[PDB]
């Protein structure tokens, strides 16, 4: 049984890792379909006290990864893809 | 150790004060809050502390914070408060009504489902008593919305009467109730 | 820029964590007011090659945790309150 | 070094074959698959290797990995195969369709916008290409679905002919049009 303050500090609102689709990221590469489809990026998550605030970006970036697009039974190479991450995060209102 | 309350209002700029009591007049006390981490300080405006009354700030300042608490350092040591567990809770109920709304006239056999829905500010929590005459019960924008389905599968015509639904956010209390008539099965 | 072979590790199908309202999870409850309002939980994530599979929990399991209900305007009491978390996860069909 | 692909067929069950050649005819031959971890060994029915063909397994067996590579140990050391990629692709297109799907009537300064839809197998990947007479394109159940968005925003009486949109599943292609005549503003 995981107490509270471990509980607590668990669902601060911080830079949590999450699976994303390439496909929703990069949506306008239909032709395309990748290897992974999917990929983990830094996102702000976890909640606040007061259901009047929200957990929000302060700080994002770029990055880039690799990825294999392979294209409709026609071709195969190693793609760079850029994704915006969360840097910092901070309980804001709505 | 132990730890305490500090309850949020509804308004938040209201300020709010921790029972941070101390015994030093001149007392340099600070407050840190979490999560996440975050440290504040009297600006005699309107942060401040008071030996007898104890940390006093705006509730908006902490309002994100799970728990908070007061600390000093004097000397080589410091020492801080037991931890005061932030409580951010609302109480107003908008109104309370159900579909359908109007007259109800139903026949022997058949099924009825009524849908009463709690319209309250935010941070709300909304018990439901209903009032009637084999009945099951199911509970769950800058508003919150609550609402309980009752349903009774194959009414008899004594299910024939007034039923009330009351949502209570706790201090505040709604009603509203409908008529509901019932009749043999047609010809 | 992250490698592919970094990238194809981080998106494996397996347990990851991820936040989850109480509300959520225990809808039920509404008379209660919940600090923190969400928590973290182990659950299957990721993807799989073949979008006609599936990341899938093999091994669940219950897990206990603190919370803080306060009720509307009432009282507030320390909720020992139980969720599901996924042990193990696989790639299955559709 | 470097690494290779393998390709799985629209249709599981059927047999893959990654060329990790050997040389030794009794070489005792593995294939880890990732990720997750995974690693199979003939059965002689379905999973084999060959000395000049190499590690043959069904496809739906390793379907899910990114990668897969065969693997040998004999003496102190084991070697294993480059990287091969796996690949999973389909190719097929059910139908292509628009709407408006009938005939168009329409008057000068009016904006046209025109939906493209294609139905697809999975692991399907869509190339939309249009055919018509200022102009602007966008592009995004065991089925797959792609659409494409065609608009102009203040229509000349020169826009008014055939719209033809092909979508290509790689081998596999379809087209659907509609004839879109234009007048002049009524009256």
């Amino acid at each position: 049984t995981k107490g509270w303050s471990e509980v607590l500090k668990g669902s601060e609102c911080k830079p949590r890792p999450i699976v994303v689709p390439v496909s929703e990221t990069h949506p306008e590469l239909t032709s395309q379909r990748f290897n992974p489809p999917c990929v983990t990026l830094m996102r702000c998550g976890g909640c606040c006290n007061d259901e009047s605030l929200e957990c929000v970006p302060t700080e994002e970036v770029n990055v880039t990864m690799e990825l294999l697009g392979a294209s409709g039974s026609g071709s195969n190479g190693m793609q760079r893809l850029s994704f915006v991450e969360h840097k910092k995060c901070d309980c804001r209102p709505r | 150790h132990q730890h305490g309350v500090v309850y949020i209002t509804e308004n938040k700029n209201k300020t709010v004060v921790i029972p941070c009591l101390g015994s030093i007049s001149n007392l340099n006390v600070s407050l840190c809050a979490r999560y996440p981490e975050k440290r504040f300080v009297p600006d005699g405006n309107r942060i401040s502390w008071d030996s007898k009354k104890g940390f006093t700030i705006p509730s908006y300042m902490i309002s994100y914070a799970g728990m908070v608490f007061c600390e000093a350092k004097i000397n080589d040591e410091s020492y801080q408060s037991i931890m005061y567990i932030v409580v951010v809770v609302g109480y107003r109920i908008y109104d309370v009504v159900l579909s359908p709304s109007h007259g109800i006239e139903l026949s022997v056999g058949e099924k009825l489902v009524l849908n009463c829905t709690a319209r309250t500010e935010l941070n709300v929590g909304i018990d439901f008593n209903w009032e009637y005459p084999h009945k099951k019960l199911v509970n769950r924008s800058e508003m919150k919305k609550f609402l309980s389905t009752l349903t009774i599968d194959g009414v008899t015509r004594s299910d024939q009467g007034l039923y009330t639904c009351a949502a209570s956010s706790g201090l505040m209390t709604k009603k509203n109730s409908t008529f509901v008539r019932v009749h043999e099965k047609p010809f």
